[PDB]
């Protein structure tokens, strides 16, 4: 009978005070939490944050809501949550978050006869993530999500993951086109502020960037042009027009790659590992043009010395470029 | 259980929230302190910055005295709407956010004697007027001013909870700056007078300093090496007319590529930044090198002795003048 | 439509067709006297893995996209692990991971003793 | 008489509890749905989502809202929906959605004498759609839209398409600037979570990209420059200035295409089908200039061999470039 | 003073706002007119436009009759929400704004006979599908449809206050267009049938025509002058192999720069616009010019007579073919 | 005594009617307005609007709120404004406006013993500003702000600038990065609409664009490259390789400037004063290259006439380029 159920629900809320936490003045209320991750929408290096959509379930017990005679779990409307006590859980490092509200507000309240309350939310949040882009694009990030109680202290409320390591599910659903989920950990601890102490829960992922794209678009064009500048050493030194045009056009081509790469990659205003490599190649093409100028200056009076420089350039330039790559790659990998 | 319910119901009985505490009798005193959780990114194009804080306020209210088993009533954020609270706002704010996830990030605590503690979590975007003449070797002092909106200094005053230097605290991890270094901060208070009256304003300045290492490897080095490269043309033999002509024109095109790319990084301004004066001078050195060859090529046949003399002196004058310019340029700004 | 092929103690599952719409592969074993039980799951691209409690640190799952194959490395085998092993594919928004109903395409029964 | 109608409606809402679903504790309430696709605004590969505008109608029967003596379908004000029970339907794979509210909130309530309720909404949603850009721009996509209840399991609510395969309309009139809708399907199933089993309705579209445009803008300029680099094989090897200038300018022109198309092409970093073609053409122009270095090195002492190499380069390069195209198109088409 | 207070409280007595006027007895008739303050910008990339209007509606409600000293009563927005108003919505809108600064920009006037006058200030972003196959020489007709969302044609019908031509008025200063010309508008009404019944839809099309002046200077002239430049190479002596080879490749590089930049102006579509055909043809003439020199250079020594003949004919065929192409291209689109 | 003050305020709002203007049925209520400009954020040529932040105060006298015995100006809470009558002032040419609400709603109410009411708001608004950009970047705009009542005529309400020309303050503290405020004006008038007359207040600025950025970035690079095209006239006409390379590279360099220049500058699709100069310089470098072709064509058969053309080209080109600048600068300055 629907009339009987209405009487029971009205009886529970009759005299209920939402301003008092459950078990007020006694032992702290334990609030078990579990998260079901839907997706990670994007990871931004310019703004240093990532967007996360998840299902956030909270699980505590309130004896004031205990009911008898109804052998069912009351799945009430989502508008009844405004008449009950809920924890003041907030995300410490979030920048902009909201609860989805189409067609109704994505919220759930499910009571149990013993007074256990299950309260689920669907939240999209943009949490801040400090990034160390020195080794970009060979970097490895570690973004977190902090869960904390704003008002109550450790004596009033306690946080714990519901299920241990099984609390967070749906990690395999994360499909970042640029990153790769490597690991995730769950941490529980305590934090002390100037206004008191608060419980803490932490969910952290580890991301590894995909290097396949940067090989085709950045590293390979720079290597080929550096190789292409060694053709000058295999052309007879009396062909001034051919060697000068080849030498100076590679310098122009190298600047085109560098200048038109900063306009496409995210604008990170400090030195990274991709700037060192491009600047290293720009020196090699710059030095290859200086080599001919010395040859062009001495070949009329010292034909033998100019010819000797050309032969040694055919060996030193390819050899020292190998050492540059060997040192570079081993250091950054 | 029910004892605390009766106390809360009694406090709001016969309580008027339209009137500040001590209206017509004294001046309401508010003690404020700020805990900056993370100094967010600084935007040069919009001349602004983001900051996340834990704004705390405290004031005395005689009407909220009570006596009971406890001494502090850690009430929910719903209670704060039933009583008078200061109308603090940020003078230079652009669009701030008071977070409401998963609940309003506010706490209200009432001591027995009537002292109230009010705390909230905010995300403030504030204006930072920047003088970018010394870009990228400039420094800034981005302010953060707040105070009452409707109550003059004869009604509501603001004080720092502790010594002004220690009333604003920045977390160790609280620095989301990519291109700046938060050197320090100064805290002070004063009086600002407007069309409606005189108000107490609390001010704090965050002193920043731009990082130069990126611009050195991205703009200065390619431009310096291009100018040097154009001056290598003086050593090629004068008989190679096609070689030196292609050498000069391609370096001019190379400077155009570097100059265009550098300007994109610079924020939209009107004056000439220190970056622009370096590129403009580098543009003239490369331009003058091609003009020099034109003069030498003009005297190659008629007066070969003069042409060699011009080409000989340009091997010294151009490297010397550019070296002198770098000495003046880097001394002017790195010591300023 | 996705076709699943069972091969392989190192069982291998091979897939073809629209394998992008079903990016999660799962392994199930059916006891003769009980119902289907979850064993492990592997994302096609990310490589993140999940395992049942009874088979943690004993079974390892990995995949390669060179030929669209999922590997089930079985170690520390016990006599109680006698069941028919199935390979299954799960949609992107099919819900839970430990429930056989959410999986669409089921491979041929394979017996390992 | 409108006074009689006022009494009838007020009697329905007297004692009506919005926290209890129809037939609470009894059989699940069947909810029928149908959608009229107004438009598909934009499909974005960078953000991996699309925007959808639709008229979302729900159908269910509530015996608590049965009236007699009025042979009319009461189309009440849209503000009366706040006093009734409505399903907690949400779209499982949406990033952001809202209900239009100009001039009033776009909502419909239409009661029926037997207690049936029609509940219409006008929603603009941004659903997520993962894409497989390996074959871009010759790719084919399948973007879906998942509909599911948020709080009620299959023991309380059920979903079905009202009208069978004719539930969704307006798809045939949709025109996309870059895609072309091929087929749409309707799927009904149950989804099992930890909490329970939830009803599911799915709507999916199959999008095929238009390749004709990319031929002119992207593929054609790269092919012409590669053919233009073969002109050097038809110039006598003694003209060092002519062949070097032609060889190095085509390399510079090939980098200009790569570094300026990526700005136009979506900035989603990983290898696509178009990237392999542009890099493939980059090798041919690179080898054409590298071939002349071999000829220019041995033409002074071995004129016969140098002439022979140029003769074969006029055949090998055009022939090998045809094999590269033949393998490329077959593997991707 | 007191007389008006009693009348306002008397009208809402016994009034049900859930029921339309004349429910179950007749059809509600709503008279509508629009005053466009400014026809905002048109976005080709999103295929949408913005418009700001003073939307006016008027209908009869027999339940709001009154007798008093004044004939017209100007209610308040709180009073406005207490009575029935039409649920008018824009069919092709995307995200509209009802302005609320500093107050809800609405008015509601009641006449003694029950006539109502509803007016609100809006800002509507609407969909305008475009066929850009003639870009940039194309024209469009952006519509603006509206009607009732819940009431079918058997309950609520819409009409224009005066003749349809004069029921939509555009302000003289109301033209926020940069690349379009607003030729005029046509106004009509019809019937739209959906799954929930038949509804009355009011339509008004705004006709636009793109201005071609920008694209002639930025795109067409540089491409034409570059094509002419490549054909100049036919007048250089055949002995200057390095000169003509450098001439050919650089013009191809010049066309690539122009071709890349031009395509960025167009919105991201997937079909051949009129701009793409012109660029592709200009790309062939520059490409064919360099191929012609390869043939000439091949016969320079072995068959000098043939090389001169080929070069002589190219000085006529190439300018003639390009001139013919322009004559056809500009006649096809300008006269269309 | 707060008890006495509480009684007075409760008496004023007792029986107060929010639907009646002060002096209803009598002389029109005079509303005085003064504005304190806080900042002008961004002037956008693309969207043709600007963003303004200000303190908006309104002044009017209501006899119903007059109180005696309290020699103080009662500054009530900002939430008492919902219980008083306030003018329905709106901005005619605003596109998106809002009232700041951190930490509370930025609103002020201050009563006076004689009934004077002060109502202040802090508003950030984006106002439409029609721009004539034919003289870009030497233009001079005039952006306004229109203040008007929505549902009152001059018989009921009247607007005036409280303080004459001193009503608006803080204009001299504005520092626009790109513009420079020259003058501001305050105008009061009446406007007749279709529904009747309306009082009007207008605040208008005048902005002068700074040319310093465009001189170094746009005009100077184009002038220098055009001068480089004249170097070809001082090279002997038998050096075909040198003159062609110099002439054709300046055409390529000029093209590079224009294409990259119209990406950074705002998208304004019509001819501006900056497009004429760039197109004017593009013709000069085009003619310099075209001049040599005529010389190269006849230098073998007519050596005397070919040298004469070079000598005159050393004067005609520098002289004609001065006339182009003289006409251009005078016509736009
Ligand atoms: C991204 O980066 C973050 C850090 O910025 C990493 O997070 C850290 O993770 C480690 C675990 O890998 C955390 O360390 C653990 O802290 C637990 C809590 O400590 C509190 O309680 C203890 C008493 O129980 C106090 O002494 C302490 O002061 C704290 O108040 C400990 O319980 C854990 O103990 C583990 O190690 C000890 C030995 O040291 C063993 O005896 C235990 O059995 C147990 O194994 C442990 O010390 C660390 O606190 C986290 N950082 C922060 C700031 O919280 C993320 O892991 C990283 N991302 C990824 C993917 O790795
Ligand atoms: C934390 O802060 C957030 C904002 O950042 C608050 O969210 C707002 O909550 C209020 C109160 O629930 C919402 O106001 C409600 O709006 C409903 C209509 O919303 C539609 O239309 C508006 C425009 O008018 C759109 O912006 C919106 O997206 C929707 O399309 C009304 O129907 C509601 O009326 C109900 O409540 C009022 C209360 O006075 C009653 O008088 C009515 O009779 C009726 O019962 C109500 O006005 C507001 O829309 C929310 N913001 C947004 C952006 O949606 C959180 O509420 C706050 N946290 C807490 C705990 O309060
Ligand atoms: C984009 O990609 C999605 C997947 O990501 C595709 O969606 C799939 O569409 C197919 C149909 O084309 C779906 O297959 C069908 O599922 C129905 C529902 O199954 C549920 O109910 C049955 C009992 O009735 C249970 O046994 C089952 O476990 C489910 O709970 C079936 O009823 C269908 O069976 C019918 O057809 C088959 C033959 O195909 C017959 O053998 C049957 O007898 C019967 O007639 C069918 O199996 C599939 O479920 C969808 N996947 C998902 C994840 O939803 C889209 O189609 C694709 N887009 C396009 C345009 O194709
Ligand atoms: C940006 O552009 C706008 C226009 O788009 C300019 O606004 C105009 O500003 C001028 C002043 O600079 C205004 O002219 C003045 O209008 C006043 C109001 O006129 C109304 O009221 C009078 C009766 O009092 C009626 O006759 C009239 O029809 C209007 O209804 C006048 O009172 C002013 O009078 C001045 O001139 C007369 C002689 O003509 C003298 O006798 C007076 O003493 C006095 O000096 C004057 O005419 C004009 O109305 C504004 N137009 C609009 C549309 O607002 C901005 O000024 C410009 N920006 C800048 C910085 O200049
Ligand atoms: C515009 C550059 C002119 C350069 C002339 C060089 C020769 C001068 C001889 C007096
Ligand atoms: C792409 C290279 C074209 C070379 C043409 C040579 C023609 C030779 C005719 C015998």
């Amino acid at each position: 009978n629907m009339s009987f159920v209405k009487e029971t629900v009205d009886k529970l809320l009759k005299g209920y005070d939402i301003r008092l936490r459950p078990d007020f003045g006694g032992p702290p209320v334990c609030v078990g939490m579990n998260i079901d991750i839907a997706s990670i929408d994007m990871v931004s290096e310019v703004n240093m944050d990532y967007t996360l959509t998840m299902y956030f379930q909270q699980y505590w017990r309130d004896k004031r809501l205990a009911y008898s005679g109804i052998p069912l779990n009351l799945t009430l409307d989502n508008r009844v949550a405004d008449q009950l006590w809920v924890p003041d859980t907030y995300f410490l490092n979030d920048k902009k978050s909201f609860v989805h509200g189409v067609t109704v507000k994505n919220r759930m309240i499910r009571l149990h006869p013993d007074g256990t309350v299950l309260y689920g939310l669907r939240i999209t949040t943009t949490a801040a993530c400090m990034m160390d882009l020195r080794r970009y694009p060979l970097d490895e990030q570690n973004c977190t999500l902090e869960i904390e109680s704003y008002g109550y202290t450790t004596d009033d409320i306690e946080f714990y993951w519901r299920g241990g390591d099984k609390a967070v599910t749906g990690v395999e659903r994360i499909e970042l086109p640029q990153f790769s989920i490597v690991e995730h950990r769950l941490v529980s601890r305590n934090v002390v502020f100037a206004t008191g102490a608060y419980p803490r829960l932490s969910l952290s992922f580890r991301l590894k960037r995909n290097i396949g794209y940067f090989i085709l678009q950045t590293y390979m064009p720079s290597i080929l042009i550096t190789i292409l500048s060694w053709v000058s050493f295999w052309i007879n030194y009396d062909a001034s027009a051919a060697r000068v045009a080849l030498g100076i056009t590679t310098v122009l081509t190298m600047t085109t790659i560098n200048t038109h790469l900063r306009e496409t990659l995210p604008k990170i205003p400090y030195v990274k590992a991709i700037d060192m490599y491009l600047m290293g190649c720009f020196v090699f093409v710059f030095l290859a043009l200086l080599e001919y100028a010395f040859v062009n200056y001495i070949f009329f009076s010292q034909p033998a010395r100019a010819a000797a420089i050309d032969r040694w350039s055919r060996i030193v330039f390819p050899f020292t470029f190998s050492l540059f790559n060997l040192v570079y790659w081993l250091y950054y990998v | 259980t029910t004892v605390f319910t009766r106390i809360l119901d009694r406090l709001l009985d016969g309580y008027d929230n339209r009137l500040r505490p001590g209206l017509g009798e004294r001046v309401t005193e508010v003690k404020t302190d700020i805990f900056v959780t993370s100094f967010g990114p600084v935007s040069d194009h919009d001349m602004e910055y983001t900051i996340d804080v834990f704004f705390r306020q405290s004031w005395k209210d005689e009407r909220l005295k009570f006596k009971g088993p406890m001494t502090v009533l850690r009430l929910n954020n719903l209670m704060a709407s039933k009583i008078w609270t200061p109308d603090t706002f940020f003078h230079n704010g652009k669009k701030s956010v008071a977070h409401n996830m998963t609940m309003p990030n506010k706490l209200l605590r009432i001591t027995e004697d009537g002292t109230l503690l009010y705390t909230m979590r905010l995300t403030v975007r504030a204006e930072c007027p920047m003088h970018l003449e010394d870009f990228p070797m400039d420094a800034h002092a981005c302010p953060l001013k707040f105070g009452s909106y409707a109550y003059t200094r004869a009604e509501v005053v603001y004080e720092w909870t502790r010594e002004p230097a220690r009333s604003v605290v920045v977390a160790e991890d609280g620095s989301r700056l990519n291109q700046y270094d938060l050197l320090g901060q100064t805290v002070d208070s004063g009086i600002v007078q407007s069309s409606t009256g005189e108000y107490v304003v609390m001010t704090t300045h965050f002193h920043l300093k731009r990082k130069i290492g990126y611009f050195v490897i991205q703009t200065y080095l390619p431009c310096i090496m291009t100018v040097i490269l154009s001056q290598v043309s003086f050593w090629l033999n004068r008989e190679s007319v096609p070689a030196r002509t292609v050498f000069g024109v391609t370096t001019v095109l190379t400077m155009t590529t570097l100059s265009i790319s550098a300007r994109n990084s610079l924020p939209k301004v009107a004056y000439a930044t220190a970056m622009d004066w370096f590129i403009a001078v580098c543009y003239a050195f490369v331009f003058s090198a091609l003009i020099e060859f034109a003069t030498v090529n003009y005297f190659t046949k008629s007066q070969p002795a003069r042409a060699a003399k011009i080409d000989r002196l340009s091997r010294i004058a151009f490297p010397l003048l550019f070296g002198i310019f770098n000495l003046v340029y880097w001394a002017t700004y790195l010591n300023r | 439509q996705v076709q699943l092929v069972e091969s392989g103690l190192r069982l291998s599952c091979a897939a073809s067709g629209h394998t992008f719409n079903y990016p999660i592969m799962g392994w199930f074993r059916q006891a003769p006297g009980k119902e289907r039980e979850f064993v492990g799951a592997i994302s096609w691209s990310g490589g993140s893995t999940s395992y049942a409690d009874s088979v943690k640190d004993r079974f390892t799952i990995s995949r390669d996209n060179a030929k669209n194959t999922v590997y089930l490395e079985m170690n520390n085998l016990k006599p109680e692990d006698t069941a028919v092993y199935y390979c299954a594919a799960k949609g992107r928004y099919s819900g839970g991971l430990y429930y056989p109903t959410n999986y669409d395409y089921w491979g041929q029964g394979t017996q390992v003793t």
